[PDB]
């Protein structure tokens, strides 16, 4: 999280994207007071919330509205795509899957033709998945392995707790 | 012999029965013979065995009546005044104040009339409050009616298409119905919203969570003034464009509903959206209110003055009315023994001792 | 002509509250690069002022014109004389129910029109964000929350009210699919104790982290008494039975028994989602309720989809949106009938007369 933290004032645009990691983990929480700094910072943050990921419908959607962030920056399914390039550190709060290319471009993965957030070859995405497990796949997806698109080793609550502090 | 009568409501379309079979059980465990109408919940889905499961008498139709307490569900219309017997404490809704007339034709038949919506206001009494529980059963059911026929979710939810928006509602007349009509909103995922003169009850809609709206301006002497209805149709007037639900809640026993919303200000509001009245019952607060049925505004706000809603949760009703009803008779029935003994110096006891045993009591110590 | 535009009818279906798009969702389809004509009174049914149609960007029509479109998005079946309106090559979107329908799909095919069967888009993941019957479904979950607290005798949420404790709703989902997740989310909401079951072993981690308990599998036969056995023993206990448990194409499998039903405990509610496309339960009176002597409203509402007039409406017009982000993906504004990527291939199942059903064996 030390490098996310840096990473994150470098940014000027910051697609958080909410895909199980934030929720199991209640990084929700935190991640509103972090985001309401970056926000004071001046940055272009987007939060990425594409509906199907990890678990049930809106979910994430609601939980951002009991952590008490704006809907304003709260983006569900909007198809944020030339932001997606603009943006330096895509917190991708989990998520793998939901930004899998493996499922859309090579229908390979279980999630048969998967509408992932296109966020590979942004200028960073940070995955936080503290291990290259399976998700619902992430087979080969160069979001685990990549310079910019990178798997941050760590849990999602606990690298958005020190990064809130850090930035 | 002391045994508690549990009747059907035989009033017309109303839904609850006076307790249902968990409620009866508590019921027995007071010290009495509970006796239950041959099916009398079938309004509120329970059979005569569903009784048996509690352990209730079925007394067989009119044998209900030969019962030294009577928990009426509602008050008693003159077919029910002539089958009622007398020294029997009729533990009813009987709306006093909307009920001078009832007031003296049971004063004729003698009864304890305890009045289940006329306990004092107080904490303690609030287990025994049978009108704010009612109210907020009412309110929880407002919501749901107002999900009935709402155009959109509550639940704001991102679906596999497409963005549902949280709604907004607003409460307006923050009765007890109108906090827990909050909570109801709340736990649906929606943005609540409420307004009402008394700054009582806002400490209660923040923490049920809700944005309680200011007076964009004594409280009655304000409550009173031409400005301040002014300001609450700018209030009106301001959350028309945005919201979704709008609860009108400021029910008053004995009077009507203030006609808050004027008609104009309804058509105005952002269509696909609801405003169901629970004020209704007496006169409700918005304009359109027909009560009784959603009259559709031609923008497509559908004021739902559904009269009968604090009936239209049926077993809801019928179980928390029981446990009101058991919680009276929980200080009535102090020593169990079994025997009503109906307090005085206990003011809340002398306020829902409306008639003791022929002779008008009401009202009661404040 | 009125190519780039499309006409969106109001819709004619009985027990009917969708329009194809509401005001919302025309400026989407606008935002797509295409111009908007709706149905006059479109409105009235979806419960939006029709006026504001004009005001999100629709061309308020008087009727027919509607249908001389670029698309027709059209929520159900044309009727047969909206089936004699329906343009030669015109994109016409809708439930086609293909299979069901082999008649229906002659005549359009005769009309020449370019239909595809919103409800039948090859269910796969992008498939549902373009597929009908998710959001329907979706609709349906919520909806069987709120048809069931319309009937229900108890609060979902065990509030501990000022009378007494409330006893809370047990919600069974049954079929965790989509309308089954969209219910979890909404009793959980509530905190309303959820039970819920579905055959696929990712809604268990999902049932489990909404503090609810998963119904565990004990197949097909053998196991479909099983399931029975589970559902009956659980009928006692629970109050809100959400069955939702649906194959699509196929009748929905009697899993509520009428006996199950009349064993519960009474103020309770077992609401059919999968009414229309077979009755899960049996009791299932379709496009009613029904309370038993037990006291059970079973709700068979088969309207459930369109039960919720402003926001089906919107769900509906956003797969549609989805379905002209795949097709116009440009959205340049005209219908570019994309055939290359599987869910279009499929879903397109009549590319202007030529029976294109089905796209090559996606295996769902
Ligand atoms: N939401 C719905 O409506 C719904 C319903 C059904 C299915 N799904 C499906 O779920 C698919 C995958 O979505 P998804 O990628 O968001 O979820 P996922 O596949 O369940 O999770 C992906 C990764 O998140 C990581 N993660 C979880 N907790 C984290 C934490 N505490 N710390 C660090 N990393 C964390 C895990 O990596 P580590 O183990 O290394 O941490 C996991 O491999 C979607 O494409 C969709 O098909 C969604
Ligand atoms: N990738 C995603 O995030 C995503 C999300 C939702 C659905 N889907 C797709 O939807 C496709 C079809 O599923 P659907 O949910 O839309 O269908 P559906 O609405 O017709 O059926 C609803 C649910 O009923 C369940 N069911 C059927 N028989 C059952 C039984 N005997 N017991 C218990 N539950 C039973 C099914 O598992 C299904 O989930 C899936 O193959 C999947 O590819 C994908």
């Amino acid at each position: 999280a030390e490098e996310t933290a840096e990473l994150l004032k470098n940014s000027h645009s910051v697609i958080i994207t909410p895909g199980y990691g934030m929720a199991v983990a209640q990084a929700q929480y935190p991640v509103a007071e972090i985001t309401e700094k970056l926000r004071a910072r001046g940055i272009n943050v987007r939060f990425g919330i594409h509906p199907v990921a990890g678990r049930l419908p809106g979910h994430m959607n609601v939980l951002l509205a009991e952590a008490k962030v704006p809907y304003d920056i709260v983006l569900e399914m909007d198809e944020i795509n030339d932001d997606f390039a603009d943006t330096d550190t895509v917190l991708v709060i989990g998520a793998n899957d939901t930004v899998n290319p493996a499922a859309q471009d090579d229908p390979k993965s279980p999630i048969a033709g998967m509408p992932v957030l296109e966020v590979w070859k942004a200028q960073n995405v940070i995955v936080f998945k503290r291990s290259m497990n399976t998700g619902y796949a992430g087979v080969q997806n160069p979001l685990f392995f990549k310079e910019n698109t990178h798997m941050l080793f760590g849990d999602a609550k606990a690298s958005v707790d020190a990064i809130l502090k850090a930035l | 012999h002391g045994r508690i009568g549990i009747p059907r409501e035989r009033l017309t379309n109303e839904t609850r029965v006076a307790a249902t079979p968990k409620t009866v059980e508590q019921l027995l465990k007071l010290g009495f013979t509970v006796a239950v109408e041959s099916g009398a919940g079938q309004l509120a889905s329970f059979d005569d065995k569903a009784f048996v499961q509690a352990g209730a008498e079925i007394v067989e139709g009119n044998s209900v009546w030969q019962s030294e307490i009577i928990l009426k569900v509602n008050a008693p219309l003159d077919d029910e005044i002539a089958l009622l017997n007398p020294g029997t404490t009729l533990v009813s809704f009987i709306w006093p104040a909307q009920n001078p007339e009832l007031m003296q034709k049971l004063a004729e038949r003698n009864v304890t009339v305890m009045a289940m919506d006329s306990v004092p206001r107080i904490s303690r009494a609030q287990s025994l409050d049978a009108l704010s529980s009612m109210a907020n059963i009412a309110g929880y059911r407002a919501i749901v009616e107002a999900a009935h026929e709402f155009g959109r979710f509550f639940t704001g939810q991102i679906t596999a298409a497409g963005k549902v928006p949280p709604a907004k509602v607003m409460v307006i007349g923050a009765g007890v119905a109108g906090l827990a009509a909050i909570g109801a909103a709340n736990s649906l995922g929606a943005i609540v919203r409420a307004f009402d003169t008394r700054p009582e009850v806002k400490e209660q809609v923040q923490s049920m969570g809700a944005e309680f709206l200011e007076l964009d301006f004594d409280g009655y002497a304000k409550v009173m003034s031409d400005a301040f209805i002014k300001a609450e149709m700018e209030l009106f007037a301001a959350q028309a464009k945005e919201v979704d639900i709008i609860v009108t809640t400021a029910l008053i026993p004995g009077k009507p509903a203030p006609k808050l919303i004027t008609r104009e200000m309804v058509d105005s509001m952002k269509a696909g959206s609801v405003i169901v009245d629970l004020a209704a019952q007496n006169g409700g607060n918005c304009e359109y209110t027909v009560p009784g049925e959603i009259f559709t505004t031609e923008n497509g706000v559908k004021v739902i003055g559904y009269t009968d809603l604090p009936g239209r949760l049926p077993t809801q009703s019928s179980q928390l009315y029981g446990t009101n009803l058991v919680n009276l008779l929980k200080l009535l029935c102090k020593e169990k023994d079994g025997n009503i003994t109906v307090d005085f110096d206990d003011v809340v006891i002398r306020g829902v001792t409306v008639i003791r045993a022929g002779e008008i009591t009401w009202p009661a110590p404040p």
